[PDB]
RNA sequence: GUCUACGGCCAUACCACCCUGAACGCGCCCGAUCUCGUCUGAUCUCGGAAGCUAAGCAGGGUCGGGCCUGGUUAGUACUUGGAUGGGAGACCGCCUGGGAAUACCGGGUGCUGUAGGCUU
RNA sequence: ACAGAAACCUCCCGUGGAGCAGAAGGGCAAAAGCUCGCUUGAUCUUGAUUUUCAGUACGAAUACAGACCGUGAAAGCGGG
RNA sequence: GCCGUCGCUGGCAGUCGGCAGAGCGAGAAAGAGAGUGGCGCGGACGCUACGCCGCGACGAGUAGGAGGGCCGCUGCGGUG
RNA sequence: UGGAAUGCGAGUGCCUAGUGGGCCACUUUUGGUAAGCAGAACUGGCGCUGCGGGAUGAACCGAACGCCGGGUUAAGGCGCC
RNA sequence: AGUAGCUGGUUCCCUCCAAAGUUUCCCUCAGGAUAGCUGGCGCUCUCCGCAGUUUUAUCCGGUAAAGCGAAUGAUUAGAGG
RNA sequence: ACGGACCAAGGAGUCUAACACGUGCGCGAGUCGGGGGCUACGAAAGCCGCCGUGGCGCAAUGAAGGUGAAGGCCGGCGGCG
């Protein structure tokens, strides 16, 4: 007998997406293929991201893919998101972008290219960067989801900003004892 | 009827299957609990610290200008050593070829 | 570079000593076999090799 | 079971040493204290305001706040699996300046200096320890003595 | 120690590790009977800590070497002085013997020890060994080989080789 | 050699008794108008300078007590880890490492910072 | 002097062998004890922390911070 | 030796053939580079890429969790 | 001159079942005359676990288990069974 | 189809991982909630960090032992005033 | 210790609602026609857009009255200095 354990043989991480589109899944082979006869490490990383589920791959906002696109150095290059590209309203001009996205929303596609940007797709990215080179890529934010409100240290503990779980927001609501000194207590 | 009252029996052993991680150390710690009065001022010290802006500047080029200046003025066996450069990719490649031109 | 070179090596597996042992569970010096038997690590070594 | 009370077992902990009792000697208040310092927690239980609870006696943390008569110490605590970093407050009469550290800090400075001043003198010094290695051959003169000779003595019944 | 097969006679030189209090300190020896060499060391150390204030981490073992039988060829009387534990005390025996190498007269009296006390070689410390001349001797069964016209026969021959024939069609004979 | 003021460590500095103290100090000391406080100018406070080292205080002494520090006690007692060791047990021995404390014997008897004096 | 084992006065020794509400343990000698003088920090207020702990509550406690104060010549000490 | 699991998040799209030229396992970064001046008509298999191939380690299990079933039963849409 | 040795890839987040009667051994240990008794500390075990030895046996000793061939062992043994 | 913190039962294969009888609160003691122990899903990186270990420094402690011609408490015998 | 004499067939985590997290797909600061209407399989499917009323999301906070999500520099002027 080894003195080993065994609960952490196995490594949790995915090797294929789960999902069973044939067209992520073609892209999948392209950049299976290329991350491994390349020494690249971005093709790596992409196809890495093609696997991920839809809340490891948050929707990128254009506002957000213009300031990091805006940086210094950054000029005439591609930016790569895998995954959704959407709109912001909240934007007043669009500069001229070089975008590579799985989707982009119907009113992101006429802003980006009224403003002489191009959109490509994965499979034209290989064939124009097939090593990644010139590249800027992004990502939407993680934690960009209702669900981590809720995390971290129950709302009953010190100190502790975590967002309840309540049918309904109101005075009547959970906010009596245990959220004020005036019942009880409050922490 | 009685049972067992307490025991830590199997409590270690449960403890170290994660292990009895030591707290995250983080280069910047929360100012969180410190003196009122002395963070007040740290937070004016702060606050003003853009006022002295310009200055920090024509040090900085300064001191760079100075430190600049100063860099530009200032600036086992003989045989197995011999076959050790030999057996060298780069350093014996003449004198690989040497051997074998003589040898030829 | 004794570190790097030994830690390259894996761990020797022995087989099981050839002649048997005298006592697993007492010290060298008591007529066992464990503890430190200095040179006698040799005799010990050929019959598992 | 036992009583929850805070100073429960410290019959001796907090006692002071023998014939040491008394006023507490005033180099003991002007020490001086700085964010990041390291001291080890010791209950003096002449003072008993600001007393370190029992747990914390024999522990080493670090400074991270100062007010007029105390300091914050950052400690770890082991409760159960798990260790806590814990904010305490304690009267400096209950604390002293950690030498953990100072053999360390003798030994950056030592170790830098060689390091400067070897590297001027275009050699290498050693810089890391080393466990104590086994001692090198050597000779031992007898000097025209013979060894003494041992034997074991009889059994008395010195009873 | 476990007297593990014919014991050897060992010559033991020791002594505490130098320091700046005393730069050479004094050297001491012990007579050591034992299997091996490993075990003789510690053995050493075991008594001579007895004696002194040293142990194998404040001291050092300056020579370790067999002591050869200096008359293999020639009969000889020990005697032994020894210590050793019963289950209720300690003693002091005096005791002798006839071989022809002193380590086998220590052999001899660790299996005697064995078989007429019941005692592990771990509570017998062997304090003294000398040879004696046939006139010093004390002992009755060592006396009645000092006998120059010595002379007895060999009663009642057991037969030892037992199995080899197992059956046979004759009885043994256990007269020569 | 040494003191005065303020100290750090807080007996190697303490306690008992004896001897000796140049100079300057520190004192004892002489008074109660004022400041101040008492049953009491004893203490405290105030104003002084006839006298004295008697005492405090300083240095030294004692086969001094204490204290500090070594030796011995002792590789002893105790102890971490080991054995299909012993013994009916109580307990004990050994292997691998660590390692005390009395009695008893010796040595020592304040060091020192800041400032200011005295000592040809 | 009455006055005695024990009343009150005086001198000396006295490391606490007393006292500090109470159980015990710890701490304490120009004090933390005893006696006087002035007083109400046992007041108003926001956070942090410790103890039990699930690192929840209460309870109790610790450092601060902001006001009003007391006391002291003052340094300071005090929000039971 | 064989089975499975885990790991190398390992290798294979290069079956680049007469519009040809057979390599990229090798101690030690980066090109089997491009150029400018001084007779036969032939050459296995492979690759359901959810596929195929290699190398190394490992394998107890109640309560309990998970995966995979070209395991099994009945009915519906397609298909054979 | 990544500033002791040794070994080892780590960090982090969600959701989460069963469990919440335990019991045994060396050492330490409370009550009791003691108990295969009641109650604790440490580690290791049985429970959840087969296998060689202890004739037999939850826990002892050895040793942990995919299906096999050869070799060698542990603890234990070698009159016959 | 009353409720049952209680008794009994709970149906195919293989592979992988693998517990707890402990903390706190509860008219809580045959039960729950809670932390711990488990599994699954991942993700962020890697080819500095970490450790049921030692070494070197440095603190903490009042048990084993020892002491009682040392304090507290208990206690035997003489001896000199 | 309890159930089990034997054989066949039947026999136990389901369905509705709510919630949480994970995963897959669509669209995306939006999204959803579920109610209604129009136009054998078909009670299906298709469509509506001045049917998006409405839900959830896009804004929090306070008991409430209510309020409700960056600034810096240049020049000039009034005041204090
Ligand atoms: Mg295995
Ligand atoms: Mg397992
Ligand atoms: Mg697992
Ligand atoms: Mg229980
Ligand atoms: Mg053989
Ligand atoms: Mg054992
Ligand atoms: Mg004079
Ligand atoms: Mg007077
Ligand atoms: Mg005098
Ligand atoms: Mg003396
Ligand atoms: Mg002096
Ligand atoms: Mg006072
Ligand atoms: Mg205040
Ligand atoms: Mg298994
Ligand atoms: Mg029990
Ligand atoms: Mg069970
Ligand atoms: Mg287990
Ligand atoms: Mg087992
Ligand atoms: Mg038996
Ligand atoms: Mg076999
Ligand atoms: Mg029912
Ligand atoms: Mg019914
Ligand atoms: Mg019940
Ligand atoms: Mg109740
Ligand atoms: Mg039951
Ligand atoms: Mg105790
Ligand atoms: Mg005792
Ligand atoms: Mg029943
Ligand atoms: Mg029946
Ligand atoms: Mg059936
Ligand atoms: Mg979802
Ligand atoms: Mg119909």
């Amino acid at each position: 007998g080894v003195d080993i354990r065994h609960n952490k043989d196995r490594k949790v991480r995915r090797k294929e997406p789960k999902s069973q589109d044939i067209y992520l899944r073609l892209l999948v082979k392209l950049y299976r293929f290329l991350a491994r006869r390349t020494n690249s490490t971005f093709n790596q990383v992409v196809l890495k991201r093609l696997f991920m589920s839809r809340t490891n791959r948050p929707p990128l906002s254009l506002s957000r893919m213009i300031r990091k696109m805006k940086l210094p150095g950054r000029e005439n290059k591609t930016a790569v998101v895998v995954g959704t590209v959407t709109d912001d309203v909240r934007v007043q001009e669009v500069p001229k972008l070089k975008v590579c996205a799985l989707r982009v929303t119907s009113r992101a596609r006429s802003r980006i290219l009224k403003a002489g940007g191009k959109i490509l797709t994965f499979d034209q990215l290989a064939l124009d960067s097939p090593k990644g080179r010139g590249t800027v890529l992004l990502s939407g934010p993680r934690k960009g989801r209702e669900v981590y409100r809720h995390f971290g240290k129950a709302p009953g503990t010190p100190h502790s900003h975590t967002k309840p779980y309540v049918r309904s927001k109101g005075r009547k609501f959970e906010r009596a004892r245990g959220r004020r000194a005036s019942r009880g207590y409050k922490n | 009827a009685k049972s067992k009252n307490h025991t830590t029996h199997n409590q270690s052993r449960k403890w170290h299957r994660n292990g009895i991680k030591k707290p995250r150390s983080q280069r910047y710690e929360s100012l969180k609990g410190v003196d009122p009065k002395f963070l007040r001022n740290m937070r004016f010290a702060k606050k003003h610290n853009k006022k002295g802006l310009k200055k920090m500047q024509a040090n900085n080029a300064k001191a760079m200008a100075a430190r600049a200046e100063a860099i530009k003025a200032l600036v086992v066996s003989r045989k197995l050593h011999r076959l050790a450069y030999i057996a060298h990719p780069k350093l014996g490649r003449r004198a690989r070829a040497r051997i074998a031109r003589g040898l030829r | 570079h004794f570190k790097e070179a030994n830690n390259f090596l894996w761990p020797f597996k022995l087989s099981s000593p050839r002649g048997g042992m005298k006592k697993k569970t007492t010290h060298f010096v008591e007529g066992g076999d464990a503890g430190n038997r200095e040179d006698q690590i040799n005799r010990l070594i050929r019959r598992m090799n | 079971t036992n009583t929850k009370g805070k100073r429960r077992g410290t019959r001796y902990m907090f006692s002071r040493p023998f014939r040491k009792h008394g006023v507490v000697p005033l180099a003991t208040y002007m020490r001086i204290y700085k964010k990041g310092d390291i001291v080890d927690i010791k209950g003096m239980g002449t003072v008993q305001k600001g007393m370190p609870h029992k747990c914390y006696h024999g522990k080493t943390g670090r400074v991270y706040n100062v007010t007029q008569h105390a300091v914050g110490i950052v400690v770890n605590k082991q409760v159960k699996g798990k260790i806590l970093a814990k904010r305490i407050n304690v009267r400096i009469e209950h604390i002293k300046h950690s030498k953990s550290r100072d053999s360390f800090l003798k030994r950056v400075k030592e170790n830098d200096q060689k390091k400067k001043e070897a590297k001027e003198k275009g050699t290498w010094v050693q810089l890391k320890r080393q466990p104590a290695p086994p001692r090198e051959a050597h000779f031992v003169r007898t000097n025209g003595k013979e060894p003494e000779l041992l034997e074991p003595i009889p059994y008395e019944f010195m009873a | 120690m476990k007297a593990s097969g014919t014991l050897r006679e060992y010559k033991v030189v020791g002594r505490c590790l130098p320091t700046p209090k005393c730069r050479t300190p004094p050297l001491y020896r012990m007579r050591i009977f034992a299997p091996n060499h490993v075990v003789a060391k510690s053995r050493f150390w075991y008594f001579v800590s007895q004696l002194k204030k040293m142990k194998k981490s404040s001291g050092e073992i300056v020579y370790c070497g067999q002591v050869f039988e200096k008359s293999p060829l020639r009969v000889k009387n020990f005697g032994i002085w020894l210590r050793y534990d019963s289950r209720s005390g300690t003693h002091n025996m005096y005791r002798e013997y006839r071989d022809l190498t002193t380590a086998g007269a220590v052999t001899q009296c660790y299996r005697d020890m064995g078989a007429r006390h019941r005692a592990r070689a771990h509570s017998i410390q062997i304090m003294k060994v000398e040879e004696i001349a046939a006139s010093k001797c004390r002992r009755p069964a060592v006396k009645q080989f000092h006998d120059s016209k010595i002379k007895f026969p060999l009663p009642h021959r057991v037969l030892r080789r037992q199995h080899k024939p197992r059956f046979t069609t004759k009885r043994p004979n256990t007269f020569f």
